[PDB]
RNA sequence: GGCCGGGAACUCAAAGGAGACUGCCAGUGAUAAACUGGAGGAAGGUGGGGAUGACGUCAAGUCAUCAUGGCCCUUACGACCAGGGCUACACACGUGCUACAAUGGCGCAUACAAAGAGAAGCGACCUCGCGAGAGCAAGCGGACCUCAUAAAGUGCGUCGUAGUCCGGAUUGGAGUCUGCAACUCGACUCCAUGAAGUCGGAAUCGCUAGUAAUCGUGGAUCAGAAUGCCACGGUGAAUACGU
RNA sequence: AGAACCUUACCUGGUCUUGACAUCCACGGAAGUUUUCAGAGAUGAGAAUGUGCCUUCGGGAACCGUGAGACAGGUGCUGCAU
């Protein structure tokens, strides 16, 4: 239970755990399963090393986990150094996809400072 | 021949023709039980024929539009109890005082203007 | 509303019919998938943003026959909601009550 | 209120079990007018109450109200500036109403895995009159004792 | 954003605008008001002034900001803090 | 065979104008469907009564459209002129088909 | 501004509308603008006909024009040359083939639309507004009516506190549906703004 | 298979009528008005819901719908244009939406509505696309065609009370199409991400039955852009001792 | 009853002053169609080809452009004048 590097949840249904990594999200997850030949609602307890195994090479062709998390931060500090907009947008932590900041805008402001 | 009665009830018209019969109910070409899955559904539409004690007495063949399971339910009821006064005119006061021959006249009442429905106001402050 | 702002609708509607056809067939390439060269479909784009923007239906505001007003527009009456009202209730627009259900 | 007097609204009777006071509980259970679902609860409910129990869902059901069933009740009422509680006997039918207003609360409150579970539960101690249904009506009987020095 | 079967959007004028820009290798900053133009790998190099609503802030265009617009670049609100 | 459908905005007017066209026919042509009802269309409007800012206050109009249809089958050919030829009453609308 | 239109709220139970034609969306909206357009350069040149109300049909590609006045000879002229002058700018404004037809008002001073006019000139003229007031209501009722209101609005002999002063004799029931209640109204465009003339006339129920 | 022939029964449609009026009975009441019960009846008493808002009040709102007196500008306080802004953001309130879950939510299957809107419009079917949608293309100015498969519901599985298979805000890619143009500054889709939030202090709001609560539906505005507004149905309560 | 432009009334800079919207005007001229250069667009400069009125005809137009002016224009203020 040691996909892309990090311990999957056992216990769980394939594709419940399978999401626990880092760019697998429920569509990909069910599409590793079906590409791997696992039927869904297995927990990956019962899992055999050879059905873990062709799942360990069936998410390596997915970016997912410490790339991909590179890949996303690499995007963002793309935008912040070439003072775009959306650069600007997140260097003040402020909404980037043009919301309003009047009011609400809490999830990238944090909590009320005052 | 068929004693025919109309029911209905709630946006839902129904289309009640009973018979001399072994006792079986069509509704839309389905049984009872393939039609109304609720259990209080199958009440209804046996409340009348129980309250007679003619329920294997009468063949009932019904069509009913319009509304949903409940309006459809007591919209097919109310016209049950019509075509039962059509095949004994004495039976009207036993089923007048279970109620059911009363027409039930509750509607959805319509949203006014500057209420989020029908009665619902927008929440008042004071300042 | 004010005059200019009148004259700046009945102009738009003249320039949306003028080139009307224009507008036309150059949405046509664009649009067009299969005949589609991709420098055909470069100069039609090219070409649409060369006539005049207010040419464009979307820049027309439709306003009230009698007022001008921007704002409460029928588009059954061509009037704003007060303009609607009084006419109404002068009895000027056929078959128009007060309605109540 | 003021001037006009209420006919009582009339309730049909539960299907299964042909109960006025049965199906009145339903209502008291039935959440966003979701009635099946609140049909299916009370009568899952009351199904492994007949069989924790060993009689039928009426009688397991009638023991569960008998002992949450309360006699007096307070009011705050008022004379000049006084405000107190009032001891007042309830009506039988209001009886039956809190009774099943506190097993829901008390079903609701006290966690489990289903809310028919949730209900037999509440329901069966309240039967053995442990329940927290039960600890309400006997804090509005202690509440009621208090302040009988009104009338 | 702009649908791909569209191609991307430029105004003819700014188009033609860094044209004899580019083959003349004038370095001279281009004035313009179209913020909505995306960037072209032809504009690499050059220098825009894009209008904000006041001023026309010139803009380096670089190799990497060639799929954005030149609006981007030029920040329209000034705001530093309350 | 050939079908009338008419319109108004008076259904006293439209039961008028069906009347004197059906008794156009079944002289010069006989043989009528009768003038079927058919749904009429209930366009309703809700418009803000004050000139500013008074949500709440709101004038709710409709325009009732009434339809009919005679629906005239077994045409004597000397029917149709007598239908055709005849300007009844102005707010109705008269449609010919077929 | 509480009280409901008295001819909008009875226009399908005793008053008629004003305009009767059908038309569909597609020319609904160019067909009222039109009507708007004849009532609007009608009104200005008939202003010294005595006009009470236009009524516009619209059958079959044309335009029929109905003009209630107290004064049908002014209205038609000599020959009919002012009515078929009207004829004429009335066709090439509504883009059809026009008829004007005349409807002769029997008693101007039982016509809400005529009664307003009448006092909004007199205003307009300086006449001293209860005076107006008063002749307006006795006229009506000496003429036969069941009631007349006379409502009269704005800077009254140009005080600079605007004031509404309204007479009622008889009866006015504007609550009765079933109740014939001709009401219209009028502007005097004095010298200190705008004075408004508000009159309704009843004349009996059915 | 209303599918066909047919039928005019029924539903329904929309016109015209009937019906309900304290009409009848009993009691109370000043022998009155009226009230309380009962019968009958679909409906019992102003059956339900609308529209309908008296004289006036707040110098209440609107000179920015419109009109208008009086002032004021008249190579500008008018007129045209491109670009910005009206969408800012240490904060504070109002009104909502979505939730904090198991009366659930995820999958599969399967029922039952009403009311509307459509001609540069609604746009079947079929093909392509994971999808948003694209092609092609009927039909329909409409009880015909299209929008348009209602959803709660039900049945069977799964989860196992955990910030979780709850929640879906953010934020990265990639895309659609509406329009000259989606950067400021849209809607939608797909993949990824999975925040706050475990029921909310003082305080406070709405609702007396098809009501509240909950579930969907569509339309005005509108090229496009609703959690708002205006309508429509579906399931459907609790309680009113009393002043 | 729906701010990307438009709406829009705001402001930054580009512009015009009988004006964008009217009516009388006085002259010249089909207007209205297709294009090019410059401009960010407004706009300016051009290139063509259009010569229709309908007819007491010669000439009213239906309009287009300059030039005088009366004037137009104002979502400018006062809702405590209406
Ligand atoms: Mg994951
Ligand atoms: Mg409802
Ligand atoms: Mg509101
Ligand atoms: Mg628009
Ligand atoms: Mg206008
Ligand atoms: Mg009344
Ligand atoms: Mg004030
Ligand atoms: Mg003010
Ligand atoms: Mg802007
Ligand atoms: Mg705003
Ligand atoms: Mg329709
Ligand atoms: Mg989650
Ligand atoms: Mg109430
Ligand atoms: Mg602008
Ligand atoms: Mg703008
Ligand atoms: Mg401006
Ligand atoms: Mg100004
Ligand atoms: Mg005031
Ligand atoms: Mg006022």
């Amino acid at each position: 239970a040691r996909i892309a590097g990090i311990n999957i949840p056992d216990h769980k249904h394939a594709v419940i755990a399978l999401t626990s990594i880092y760019g697998v999200g429920k569509t990909r997850s069910k599409a590793i399963l079906a590409a791997a030949g696992i039927a869904e609602d297995v927990k990956i307890s019962e899992l055999s090393e050879g059905q873990i195994d062709t799942l360990r090479d069936e998410v390596a062709k997915f970016v997912v986990e410490g790339d991909l998390r590179r890949e996303i931060s690499m995007s963002i500090k793309r935008l912040m150094d070439l003072g775009c907009y959306r650069g600007l947008r997140h260097r003040r932590g402020l909404p980037v996809r043009g919301q309003r900041t009047k009011t609400n805008a809490r999830t990238r402001k944090g909590p009320r400072k005052p | 021949n068929q004693y025919y009665g109309t029911g209905r009830r709630k946006s839902s018209a129904a289309r009640v023709f009973i018979k001399p019969g072994n006792g079986k109910i069509v509704i839309n070409q389905r049984s009872l039980e393939q039609y109304f899955g609720r259990e209080t559904a199958r009440m209804v539409v046996r409340q009348p024929l129980e309250l007679v004690d003619m329920v294997e007495k009468l063949d009932l063949y019904i069509t009913v539009k319009g509304g949903g399971i409940s309006g459809q339910a007591g919209a097919i009821r109310h016209g049950i109890t019509r075509a039962l006064m059509e095949y004994d005119e004495s039976l009207r006061s036993e089923l007048r005082k279970a109620g059911f021959v009363t027409r039930d006249a509750r509607q959805v009442e319509r949203k006014k203007v500057g209420l989020r429905k029908a009665r619902r106001r927008p929440q008042f402050s004071k300042r | 509303a004010k005059q200019s702002m009148k004259a700046r609708e009945v102009k738009r509607v003249a320039l949306a019919d003028k080139y009307f056809a224009k507008r036309a067939e150059l949405k046509a390439i664009i649009s067009d998938v299969n005949a589609a060269s991709d420098e055909d479909r470069w100069n039609a784009v090219l070409k649409l943003q060369t006539l005049p923007r207010d040419s464009s239906p979307s820049r027309q505001r439709n306003r009230c026959r009698q007022t001008g007003r921007p704002h409460g527009f029928l588009r059954k009456f061509g009037l704003s909601r007060i303009k609607v009202r009084e006419a109404a209730m002068r009895g000027e627009i056929p078959g128009l009550k007060k309605a109540s259900w | 209120p003021r001037r006009r007097v209420i006919g009582q609204r009339k309730i049909l009777p539960d299907p299964k079990f042909g109960s006025e006071l049965l199906a009145k509980f339903v209502n008291i259970l039935m959440v966003d007018g979701k009635k099946s679902t609140a049909e299916s609860i009370v009568y899952s409910a009351l199904e492994t109450l007949a069989q924790r129990s060993g009689k039928s869902e009426l009688e397991a059901f009638e023991v569960a109200l008998e002992n949450v069933r309360p006699t007096v009740e307070v009011k705050s009422r008022r004379v000049g500036g006084s405000t107190y509680q009032v001891p007042v006997e309830v009506r039988p039918v209001r009886r039956n109403a809190l009774a099943m207003r506190w097993i829901v609360e008390a079903a609701r409150k006290r966690g489990d895995k289903s809310m028919a579970l949730r209900l037999a539960n509440e329901l069966s101690d309240a039967a053995e009159n442990k329940g927290t249904a039960v600890k309400k009506r006997e804090d509005v009987h202690r509440m009621a004792e208090a302040n009988k020095a009104f009338a | 954003p702009r649908s791909l079967k569209k191609g991307p959007f430029i105004d003819l004028h700014l188009l033609k605008k860094v044209e004899k820009a580019v083959e003349s290798g004038d370095k001279k900053p281009l004035r313009t008001w179209s913020r909505r133009s995306t960037i072209f790998p032809n504009m690499i190099g050059l220098t825009i002034a894009v209008h904000n609503g006041r001023q026309h802030v010139p803009v380096f265009v670089t190799d990497e900001m060639v799929g954005h617009k030149l609006g981007e670049f030029a920040p329209t609100r000034t705001y530093r803090g309350h | 065979r050939i079908r009338i459908r008419l319109k108004a905005f008076d259904h006293r007017l439209i039961d008028q104008a069906t009347a004197e066209i059906v008794e156009t026919a079944k002289r010069t042509g006989a043989q009528v469907r009768g003038p079927i009802p058919l749904p009429t269309r209930k366009e309703r409007f809700t418009v803000l009564i004050s000139p500013h800012v008074n949500k709440d206050a709101r004038d709710q109009y409709e325009i009732r459209t009434h339809l009919r249809l005679v629906d005239i089958v077994e045409p004597t050919e000397k029917t149709v002129d007598a239908l055709m030829r005849l300007d009844l009453a102005a707010g109705v609308d008269v449609q010919i088909s077929l | 501004g509480q009280k409901v239109h008295p001819n909008g709220i009875r226009l399908g139970i005793v008053k008629p509308w004003n305009s009767t034609w059908f038309a569909n969306t597609k020319e609904f909206a160019d067909n009222l603008d039109s009507d708007f357009k004849v009532r609007q350069y009608l009104t200005k040149e008939l202003a010294k006909a005595s006009v009470s109300r236009i009524v516009i049909e619209r059958p079959a590609k044309s335009i029929r024009v109905t003009i209630h006045t107290a004064r049908p000879g002014i209205v038609i002229g000599k020959k009919g040359e002012d009515v078929e002058k009207l004829r004429k700018v009335v066709a090439d404004i509504a883009g059809v083939p026009a008829q004007i037809n005349i409807a002769e008002v029997r008693k101007p001073e039982l016509d809400a639309k005529l009664v307003a006019d009448s006092i909004t000139s007199q205003l307009e003229r300086r006449v001293m507004f209860r005076r107006a007031m008063k002749r307006a209501v006795q006229n009506a009722m000496r003429l036969g009516a069941k009631g007349i209101k006379v409502e009269v609005s704005g800077r009254l002999g140009g005080a600079e506190i605007a004031r509404t002063e309204w007479y009622r004799e008889g009866r006015v029931p504007l609550h009765t549906l079933r109740a014939d209640i001709d009401y219209n109204t009028s502007e005097a465009h004095t010298t200190y703004g705008v004075i408004g003339v508000k009159v309704w006339i009843f004349k009996g129920e059915i």
